[PDB]
């Protein structure tokens, strides 16, 4: 019951980089997972670094990341860059500080 | 693998069906700063899949992963 019954699982996550405060931006305007491909909506902010670009970045250090907008699955560069960071799931997890 | 050391993601859409529960190894929550809410399920085959946290099966599965 909604939407696909028994096709491919779909739900391709899009890798993101974040700014210093955690705001995420996708690094590719299309993602493949199994037989599925998804394109981000036209006009979405993107960094033109690719998934492999992101996987190459040292986690949690600043890079200058070229900014674009998605258009038919492709990130088209503008003239601007933003500092961005690769975070992994480990960086977001658990609660090892508390205050009394 | 470790899956915890793979990059954070956001979801634009969600899997269309309930994934068999015994096939799910772990989950991650996408950032509240993403454009849409998203739970990522990690299957036993290391696939990361977007799911809609408003769906009952999703909460149940999250809860059952203790
Ligand atoms: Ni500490
Ligand atoms: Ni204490």
């Amino acid at each position: 019951e909604d939407d696909e019954d028994y096709g491919d699982l779909g739900g391709c996550p899009f890798l993101v980089a974040e700014n210093k405060t955690g705001y995420p931006t996708i690094v590719a305007c299309k993602q493949d997972c199994n037989g599925t491909t998804e394109t981000a909506p036209n006009g979405t902010r993107c960094f033109s670094i690719g998934d492999e670009g992101l996987r190459r970045m040292t986690a949690n250090l600043p890079y200058d990341c070229p900014l674009g907008q998605c258009s038919n699955g492709d990130c088209i560069p503008k003239e601007t860059y933003e500092v961005c960071y690769r975070r992994n799931w480990r960086d977001k997890k658990n609660h090892h500080h508390h205050h009394h | 693998s470790l899956a915890a050391d793979t990059p954070t993601t956001c979801c634009f859409s969600y899997t269309s069906r309930q994934i068999p529960q015994n096939f799910i190894a772990d989950y991650f929550e996408t950032s509240s700063q993403c454009s849409k809410p998203g739970v990522i399920f990690l299957t036993k085959r290391s696939r990361q899949v977007c799911a809609d946290p408003s769906e009952e099966w999703v909460q149940k599965y999250v809860s059952d992963l203790e």
